[PDB]
């Protein structure tokens, strides 16, 4: 090596060696992720250095959470990772895909190919399965049933088949909840709580807000029917002055009187919430509750609950938008013009106690433009799965809402690119004709990975499922229980368009530019 | 004891003689064979482990060159002469430095030959004379006016990269941005994409969603959730200073022993924050961003009067604001006047990507800043594609500032090479036979596009020798993806002068400097 | 981990799928080593000894024996290419090439989760039909003296220079005529090979006699 | 040939110190193994009978008792499976309050019933499909096996008799006299409203006169002194607040500004004069007891002593909080007088020596009040620890009794009786999930095979005898304890009864655990980190 | 045993179970009750306990012997307790308890 | 992301001390200046002079 005389200290492949290197970690890569894919995919476990235990078939998460340090492993976990930040589903795919293309890219590259045509066979068959991907797609109105079959196609993948079902039902009423017409959807407004006292079937979905936190004075009342919610952001401890005041007195009683007059600042603000609660609501009916995103210290705590009203500090500061748009009132920063008009309203408000844990409850909103999932399992690790299963069902709610178009699953949509690239290959000059049979292999792994992972096998599977495609130009899948072929429309199994266009997109540039390296080096010390 | 009487202290070496030029030229030769790989459309990539964990995909010489560590002084003086051609020019980095690899290696064959080092430099630096001659005889102007041959031109440019996929968009995008980015003020012309043109990168979507905005962009949103996202036409007030209350610059002590008084400095405290806002409403503006903090209290203020505000940016991104809507940031915002109030953005849209928000100002009228947004499939492509768009501005740049252009693709090199040689057949000092060298070695550039293109090295370059002994063959290059000679008047391959100049001073007074070179002392201290 | 682990935890394992691929992984880096061995357009490969000899060579099994290689793939192909150049005396490199393509082929369906045992089936009935095939298209000849040259003469090119073969042909074949008693197995023995380190390479000959 | 390498690709790219586990035989055997291990050293605690453990933990701290939560949570298990088996008990515990050695000798049976099913050709998902059925079978069934049903919570003898059974399996020797305490303890709780809080039950540990001189006092019990030099009142009236005992400054900064000799002169005396004013406004409500969070002065202490007022300091606020609710009182953030309704009654306040600890009293007279304490008597810490768990037993008993008033027979009686159900429905349900249901069905033997086991008899024959006398149609059947022989009794006569919502949640979350265990299909174990505990464990 | 590549327990914990555990808790408590024999009856002798300070503590009281050894064994610190509780309680038998349990034991 | 493995096949069964060059830039190359090293260090010695 010409750099290991400069640098002995310095690790380098170099030609045929890089390419091996590169595929023998994306193979790896695959070998791990092949039993994530499909709903009869294996619960994987994942023990820490400190003895945490996580229960995922995610992707992402599995990415994340083996011990590996292989340069093409972080190329292609960094890819994934964007494709979980924009989408929120496919990782498996992504890395299956990935690894498929490198390996067939590599069948034609050991006998004497050179991986530039490979590159340009690639780019052409992309170009024509975006194509074939756009005249395929189905447009439909996101009405609630399709939402659901998305919900469950994501969910059952992602969990149990019964919880799959209910988190179905609370993902779509949430996003149904929160989805405003014609409007960006803001996934910040589903907030995601999670109690660990009852069984996992217990999640459900609470129209309004759940905070991790309770009031902190033992006189306030526990439960409020009719409540008067005041949204502040407005300190109610002790403040000291900025410019270093401190105090000077001659006597006790000047002492006294000081201390007496060094609340007064808090005081008229508790006092001005005082009086509005009271024009407000002049009987005890009605009811007050104060969340507020700073301190309250004692003294204002015992004064606000001598007139009956309830507290609650240091909310978390999306809290401040959420009550906004679920309860109904207004954010201040300040009480120097408060009216009767800046409360929201809330039908109940009540505490529940947990442990050392306590909560509080706002449900009964009128229109809750904000709402909440409540996660409840008996694990922190079922926990932790429910959130993660959630986040993708949220994800892809609102990736099927976003654009009217939905692709047909199972790997049906595969088969018919596959096939569609073998019919279009004649078109192609060259030798690049080599790169499009490999990218129409590559795309077969779906179906091929989800009939190995349902048990039977790859070969019988796929050319029963090809065969019925070439014979009645339907959109055939994988049948999971019988391994026939099977209309994936007609069933329920729905994926995402945007899932498709970026792992099409991500997976070929990434096997294009991997394809292309030829050294491998590390010569930075 | 009696520990031994030293002249020099220890551990100090020092070398001399033929061995330390043979040492220094083949240090230059192995720093150029480690890139020689890396020229050409047919160019592969190579990966970079950073000793921090990270990976840097490029194909760019110069973040190669500068990724890796060397301890041979030479390799070093090599590193640093490819980024000063980074820095200089934009591109040409593993050109430049496959030349001096050359260029000293051509070298060494005369000084084994009992020549002095100081006739081979004095012999160099009459070839890097009648080298310039040349490249400015064989120059083309080109009219900035016509788009097409701009973009061409920067095609030309970036055919080399991973970029060329998508070339036309690539091409486009940095066409516009250098326009806009250029600007004039008192008579002084001003190209700044360093600070002007800024490229931000978001992970995810796909590359053909990149585009360049008519504004800036910044990862921030609203210190307020009731501020608005979505304005329509924004007066802008920019400001560099904290809307908050801190103390003085000088000790001050309050003392207080009324019971009054401390109610009364917090109540004047909020008063000031009163006055501070009411200083900033009587503008009139739609949106205010800050470099510093700002107080919940001022912000109830401004929501008060419907005004978004924006609470920490970067100074970089302030003055990039400041360019594209037309504000002037100021600090004290009594002395806040209406010309420093920023009208001609077309829109303010804070909108959530992925799960991030983004304050967009695009839609301004007459920018002169700009951000460049990158989404692509991770972050080394993005940052490779970055790269590719920086050489791609750069090369826009060197043509805007100087429009002249040469032939590529070799063509450059046979053409000054075969004028070198018919004016060395008139020489009849000893000095011609390295002139005549370093003239030959100048046709690096056509034989390591052969080699990567895959074709036959020797009979390629001796038609194209041939081929360049003729009349009107100043412009024959070689194709560096299908391996046969071509005239570039048609293919079109063209590059800016100024890149070529560049590309042969540095390499020629790198071999120069090299050459200069004997008995190497190390291992003193400070 | 395994079995073997719990019971001697001082083990080395490779199980299911492990096995195979660390096989095919040998074999496969044995054939890429000797792919450049094979044809007279071959390449020269200089192999040095831990006492510093130096040995030039083409020869398939001369390579496999001076490779430092600790494989236990690589032994096992070691010895069948062995046992090939102890009784037929040529065809090592192909052998190792043949082995290495088998796998790989194998491989290439067994991916694909077919069952090894199908494949070796197939080779079974593959080897037949093709023991069969060469059986039908051997070229049966009464050997003269041309003949045996020709063959001399595909050997010898393919294992040194082109006039060194040339040169070694006629000493081979006038040799082996010279011994040949008729109608009677050949005894290489009764043919002495002598070296002596004073001319060039191509003044070597054959001497109708004994040195 | 002498080294066998890593395979290519996952193989190698593994860290130096990460494990790998996938398939069956490495990854799903092994955790029921360490799952089986887990059950088998909790097992020996089971029942009435059940022996005592003394496990030491990484602080040498003796733990002597047949509590399985506490002995699991002393253990330091490291096994990921047995991680969750742990984590199940735990919840149980934390969601009931007992049952927690029931879910764990359930999870274990599971587990080594699902190896044995996996081993015969069942696959995973199958053997998790069973289990689900029959769990969902016998929470079907279980409602129909209630005998009988509290049908009252405020009379002692009723209370003390159902909570006997609950603390029977712990200090098995003398349970009665446990459940009488419990009971008067529990009955002064629990109001006429029907919210019961466990947290209202205080236990007061107090070493020398054996378990056998335990009482309950309706108040509050404190080990610490009187800071004054009055002892004992008769009538307190107890003021709380929160704010030290001791005259108020400024919170910015405090500066006596003197700028006179006579200020000099009358600062100090008149400090003690304002002092003795706010003392002598506090005495003339009436308030004779004084209790403050905070630190007392001199000259406070001084005035209180010449008033008559006795002074009692909390540190920690969750005992001011509880003394009160006992009392009534409210906690004055000021040092103002109380007016009449923050001050709080109680019938009797005084210092005491209860054995060697120095204690004051905040004892009242009626049979009622919001907080009762039990002070234990006894010869041992550990023995006074194992008492306080069994209280808390009783109470979290009592109080799913409030929740939940139907019963189930004990004793092995409702096990038996499950799995017989289980077997009939198992028997009649086609396809391969019948031998799941089996299985599950008897994975309920374990628990009186464990009860028969640690009584000292033969498990067959107890069992086999439970199947006779079920199958005759005798439901409140189970073992006989107080026998030399295998033999059956009926418990509905003998008292011997389990909460229904106990049985219930510990099925469920049993069932839960080993489905999840078996849902595991591949194990990837990082190296383990030397560092000083998470930072989420602070 | 074998040797279960994922060991239960954390590695390095003891674990005694049976009768034999017992028998050993018995001789421990024996041990203990030894040690203070002696210090029994109008006849009794005083020990002399020697801490790692070099401070000398001369007591015919049991309690305050067993307190000043350094007792680690599980089971024997119950004899050590009783006494402490005997001492707290009553003041005097600090000896007859120990020398009754260990008594029962035997 | 730190570390280069080995190459899979012929690099990996390497032995321990053992060297493998292959190519013309770390083959012949390196031959052809060890061979013309030689000769330098020999050169100063040719002829009369
Ligand atoms: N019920 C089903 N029947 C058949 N195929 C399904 C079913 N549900 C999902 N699939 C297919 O299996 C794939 C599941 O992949 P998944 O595990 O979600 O990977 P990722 O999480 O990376 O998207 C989807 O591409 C979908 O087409
Ligand atoms: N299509 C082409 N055919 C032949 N030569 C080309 C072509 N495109 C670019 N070149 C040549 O390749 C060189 C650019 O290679 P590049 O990798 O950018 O090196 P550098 O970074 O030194 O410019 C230019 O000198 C140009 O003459
Ligand atoms: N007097 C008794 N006779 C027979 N069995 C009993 C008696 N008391 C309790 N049991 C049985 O002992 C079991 C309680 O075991 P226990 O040690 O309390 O475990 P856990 O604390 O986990 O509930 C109950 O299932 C009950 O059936
Ligand atoms: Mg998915
Ligand atoms: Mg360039
Ligand atoms: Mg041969
Ligand atoms: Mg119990
Ligand atoms: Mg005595």
């Amino acid at each position: 090596a010409a750099v290991k005389t400069l640098n002995p200290k310095a690790e380098v492949a170099r030609a045929q060696a890089a390419l091996a290197v590169n595929i023998s970690a994306a193979r790896g890569l695959q070998d791990v992720l092949r039993t994530n894919l499909g709903p009869k995919g294996t619960m994987k476990m994942l023990v820490s250095g400190a003895g945490d235990i996580k229960l995922t078939k995610d992707g992402n998460v599995l990415l994340h959470e083996m011990q590996i340090q292989h340069p093409t492993a972080s190329l292609i976990a960094k890819v994934a990772t964007a494709q979980d930040d924009i989408t929120g589903d496919g990782t498996t795919s992504n890395v299956l895909i990935i690894g498929e293309l490198l390996k067939q890219a590599d069948l034609y590259i050991s006998e004497g190919l050179h991986p530039r045509i490979i590159t340009e066979g690639f780019e052409a068959a992309k170009e024509k399965a975006l194509q074939f991907l756009e005249e395929v797609k189905v447009s439909r109105e996101m009405d609630r049933e399709t939402l659901i079959d998305v919900a469950r196609t994501s969910l059952r993948t992602k969990v149990h088949a019964e919880l799959a079902d209910v988190l179905t039902e609370a993902v779509v009423d949430s996003i149904l909840a929160i989805k405003k017409q014609d409007e960006p959807i803001d996934l910040f407004m589903i907030e995601i709580m999670e109690m660990k006292h009852k069984s996992e079937t217990d999640t459900s979905l609470i129209r309004g807000l759940v905070l991790d936190h309770g009031a902190r004075h033992p006189d306030m009342k526990k439960r409020v029917e009719d409540a008067y919610i005041l949204t502040c952001n407005v300190s109610l401890e002790y403040e000291k002055t900025e410019v270093n005041s401190g105090f000077f007195y001659k006597s006790a009683e000047e002492r006294e009187k000081l201390v007496k007059a060094e609340r007064k600042f808090i005081e008229d603000r508790v006092k001005k919430i005082i009086e509005l609660k009271r024009k407000v609501c002049g009987d005890s009916d009605k009811g007050f509750v104060v969340i507020n995103q700073k301190g309250i210290d004692p003294f204002s705590l015992d004064a606000l609950s001598k007139e009956g009203i309830v507290a609650l500090r240091r909310a978390k500061r999306r809290n401040m938008e959420r009550l906004t748009l679920a309860c109904g009132g207004v954010a201040l920063n300040s009480f120097d013009d408060l009216s009767p008009d800046c409360l929201g309203h809330a039908g109940l408000v009540y505490e529940y106690t947990l442990g050392e844990e306590k909560f509080t409850f706002i449900e009964k909103c009128n229109n809750p433009r904000s709402v909440t999932l409540l996660i409840k399992g008996p694990n922190k690790h079922t926990l932790t799965q429910i959130k993660d299963a959630v986040r993708d069902g949220l994800r892809a709610v609102k990736n099927a809402i976003d654009d009217g178009c939905v692709v047909p699953g199972a790997g049906a949509v595969e088969v018919a690119m596959a096939e569609a690239l073998i019919k279009h290959k004649p078109s192609v000059k060259g030798r690049a004709q080599l790169g499009v049979q490999a990218f129409a292999d590559a795309l077969l792994i779906i179906p091929k990975v989800l009939a190995q992972n349902s048990g039977f096998d790859l070969q019988e599977t796929l050319v029963k499922i090809q065969a019925e495609h070439s014979e009645s130009g339907q959109l055939v899948g994988v049948d999971l229980n019988t391994g026939e072929p099977m209309v994936a429309a007609e069933v329920g199994v729905w994926d995402n368009y945007c899932v498709k266009k970026q792992l099409l997109h991500s997976c070929t540039v990434i096997a294009t530019n991997i394809l292309l390296v030829d050294e491998i080096m590390r010569a930075g010390m | 004891g009696h520990r031994p009487v030293l002249v020099l202290s220890q551990n100090t070496k020092r070398e001399s003689g033929r061995k330390v030029q043979s040492g220094n030229i083949n240090a230059a030769k192995t720093i150029a064979d480690i890139i020689r790989t890396c020229l050409g459309p047919k160019s592969m990539m190579k990966m970079l482990l950073d000793p921090m964990g990270g990976i840097v995909m490029t194909n760019d010489g110069n973040a190669i060159l500068r990724e890796i560590q060397v301890q041979h002084p030479a390799a070093k003086s090599m590193i640093e002469i490819s980024r000063t051609q980074d820095e200089e020019v934009g591109d040409g980095t593993t050109s430049v430095i496959i030349l001096a690899g050359e260029m000293l290696s051509v070298a060494e064959h005369f000084l084994e030959q009992q020549m002095h080092p100081t006739v081979v430099i004095s012999a160099y630096r009459k070839a890097l004379d009648d080298m310039i001659s040349t490249l400015k005889k064989i120059s083309i102007p080109v009219d900035i006016s016509d788009s097409d041959m701009m973009l061409n031109i920067i095609n030309s440019s970036i055919t080399t990269k991973a970029i060329s996929r998508w070339s036309s968009l690539a091409c486009n995008i940095a066409l516009d941005a250098v326009k806009m980015v250029q600007f004039e003020e008192n008579g002084r012309k001003e190209i700044d994409i360093k600070k002007y043109a800024r490229v931000e990168k978001i992970p995810g979507g796909i590359i053909e969603d990149s585009c360049v905005l008519r504004g800036v962009m910044i990862n921030k949103d609203v210190t307020h959730p009731r501020m608005r996202r979505y304005i329509k036409n924004p007066r802008i007030v920019l400001l560099d200073s904290s809307l908050e209350y801190k103390k003085g610059e000088s000790q001050t002590d309050i003392e207080i022993t009324r019971e009054e008084d401390f109610t009364r400095i917090l109540q004047m405290e909020e008063e000031y924050i009163q006055q501070l806002c009411e200083d900033i409403i009587q503008l009139k503006p739609d949106v205010v961003i800050t470099e510093k903090g700002i107080s919940d209290l001022a912000q109830h203020y401004l929501m008060r009067a419907n005004i978004t505000a924006i609470r920490r940016v970067r100074k970089t991104d302030n003055n990039r604001i400041a360019r594209a809507c037309g504000a002037r940031i100021v600090s004290r915002p009594e002395e806040l006047r209406e010309d420093d109030v920023g009208t001609g953005a077309g829109l303010l849209e804070i909108k959530k990507i992925g799960d991030e928000y983004f304050t967009f100002i695009t839609d301004c009228k007459d920018p002169k800043a700009c951000t460049i947004l990158l989404r692509g499939a991770s972050k080394e492509i993005l940052s490779e594609v970055e790269r590719n768009l920086q050489d791609a501005m750069q090369v826009c740049r060197n043509v805007l500032l100087d429009p002249q252009l040469v032939p590529g693709g070799g063509a450059s090199e046979m053409a000054v090479a075969h004028a070198l040689t018919e004016k060395s057949k008139a020489m009849t000092g000893v000095e011609q036979w390295p002139y005549r060298a370093v003239a030959q070695a100048l046709e690096v550039i056509p034989r390591t596009l052969i080699q990567n293109c895959g074709a036959s090295t020797i009979r390629l370059l001796t038609s194209l020798r041939a081929k360049h002994t003729q009349e009107n063959c100043e412009t024959w290059g070689v194709n560096g993806e299908t391996g046969t000679l071509v005239d570039m008047k048609e293919l079109g391959i063209w590059e800016p002068l100024a890149v070529k100049l560049q590309t042969y001073k540095t390499a020629v007074e790198t071999a120069v400097l090299l050459l200069r070179i004997d008995d190497i002392v190390s291992g003193h201290k400070k | 981990m395994a079995a073997v682990k719990t019971l001697n935890p001082k083990a080395e394992v490779a199980r299911a799928q492990a096995a195979l691929a660390v096989n095919i992984s040998a074999a496969r880096g044995l054939q890429d080593v000797l792919r450049t061995n094979l044809g007279p357009k071959g390449t020269m490969k200089m192999l040095v000894s831990g006492a510093g000899d130096i040995k030039l060579t083409k020869d398939g099994n001369v390579l496999l024996h001076e490779m430092q290689i600790q494989h236990p793939t690589a032994s096992l192909i070691a010895k069948v290419a062995t046992a090939q150049d102890d009784i037929t005396g040529d065809g090592t490199t192909s052998n190792v090439l043949i082995i290495g393509e088998l796998l790989k082929q194998a491989d290439l369906y067994i991916s694909e989760g077919l069952h090894p045992r199908i494949i070796t089936e197939g080779f079974e009935a593959a080897k037949e039909k093709a023991l069969q095939f060469l059986e039908e298209v051997k070229v049966s000849r009464e050997m003269d003296r041309e003949t045996l040259i020709d063959v001399a003469r595909t050997s010898l090119r393919t294992k040194v220079h082109a006039e060194l073969a040339d040169v070694l042909t006629e000493a081979v074949v006038d040799s082996i005529l010279a011994i040949k008693k008729q109608d009677e197995p050949i005894d290489l023995f009764m043919i002495e090979i002598m070296e002596m380190k004073h001319k060039s390479e191509t003044d070597t000959s054959l001497i109708r006699g004994l040195v | 040939a002498l080294h066998v390498p890593k395979a290519p690709g996952f193989a190698q790219m593994l860290k130096e110190g990460a494990k790998h586990f996938s398939g069956l035989e490495e990854a799903v055997y092994r955790n029921i193994q360490a799952c089986k291990e887990l059950a088998q050293t909790t097992r020996t605690a089971y029942g009435p009978n059940g022996m005592n453990k003394m496990v030491i933990n990484h602080l040498e701290k003796l733990f002597v008792t047949n509590d399985a939560a506490t002995i699991l949570r002393e253990l330091e298990v490291q096994h990921p499976a047995a991680k969750m088996i742990v984590m199940a008990s735990h919840m149980q515990e934390q969601e009931v309050g007992d049952g927690t050695n029931f879910v764990l000798v359930f999870a274990g049976a599971l587990l080594e019933l699902a190896e044995e099913l996996l081993r015969i050709g069942l696959s995973v998902s199958e053997v998790i499909e069973g289990y689900e059925i029959a769990c969902r079978k016998a929470h079907e069934i279980l409602p129909n096996l209630v005998c009988c049903s509290a049908k009252n919570l405020r009379d002692i003898d009723e209370v003390s008799s159902l909570l006997r059974t609950s603390i029977m399996s712990k200090q098995y020797g003398n349970e009665v006299f446990l459940a009488k305490l419990i009971a008067q303890a529990c009955v002064s709780i629990f109001p006429d409203s029907g919210h019961f809080n466990v947290d209202n039950i205080r236990v007061c540990k107090i070493l020398g006169s054996g378990i056998s001189s335990s009482s309950v006092l309706h108040g509050m019990v404190f080990k610490k002194e009187t800071e004054g030099d009055v002892t004992s009142v008769k009538d307190a009236k107890i003021a709380v607040y929160s704010c030290p005992f001791d005259g108020m400054i400024t919170e910015t900064k405090g500066t006596v500004l003197i700028k006179t000799a006579e200020e000099l002169m009358n600062f100090s005396k008149g400090e003690e004069n304002l002092m003795d004013a706010q003392v002598k406004a506090i005495a003339d409500t009436g308030a004779n007891v004084v209790v403050t969070g905070g630190k007392v002065a001199d000259m406070a202490l001084h005035y209180a002593n010449k008033y008559n007022i006795m002074l009692v300091r909390l540190n920690s606020k969750w005992d001011l909080r509880r003394l009160c609710k006992t009392v009534g009182a409210t906690a004055l953030p000021r040092l103002t007088p109380p007016v009449l309704e923050e001050m709080g009654h109680c019938d009797s306040v005084y210092l005491s020596e209860v054995g060697d600890t120095q204690v004051v009293v905040f004892k009242h007279e009626k049979e009622d009040g919001a907080i009762s304490t039990i002070v234990l008597r006894g010869s041992t810490d550990n023995l006074m620890d194992d008492i306080e768990r069994a209280v808390d037993d009783g109470v979290n008993t009592f109080k799913v009794l409030t929740r939940d008033k139907r019963l189930v027979p004990g004793g092995g009686a409702t096990e038996i009786e499950l799995a017989k159900q289980i077997t009939s429905y198992g028997e009649t349900c086609p396809g391969l999930e019948q031998y799941a249901i089996k299985k599950f069905a008897e994975a309920f033997e374990a628990i009186p095979r464990a009860l028969a086991e640690n009584s000292g008899v033969k498990a067959n024959e107890v069992i086999s005898k439970l199947y006779a006398v079920h199958q005759e149609g005798n439901k409140n059947v189970g073992l006989d304890i107080e026998a030399e022989v295998p033999a059956v009794k009926d418990m509905l006569e003998a008292g011997i009864l389990d909460t229904y919502l106990g049985k219930y949640w510990a099925i469920k979350l049993a069932t839960n655990a080993a489905v999840t265990v078996l849902r595991v299909d591949q194990i990837i174990m990082a190296k383990p980190a030397g560092g000083p505990k998470p930072p989420s464990g602070k | 045993m074998m040797p279960t590549p994922v060991i239960l327990l954390k590695e390095g914990t003891d674990s005694s179970q049976g009768i034999p555990q017992l028998v050993s808790n018995i001789s421990a408590c024996q041990v203990i009750a030894e040690a203070v024999r002696t210090t029994l009856g109008p006849r009794g002798m005083d020990k002399l306990i020697v801490d790692g300070r070099g401070k000398a503590t001369i007591s015919n009281d049991g309690a305050t012997i067993l307190k000043l050894l350094d007792v680690v064994h599980p089971a024997a610190k119950t004899l050590v307790d009783i006494a402490k509780s005997q001492d707290a309680e009553v003041g005097d038998g600090t000896t007859s308890v120990t020398l009754l349990a260990a008594e029962f034991l035997k």
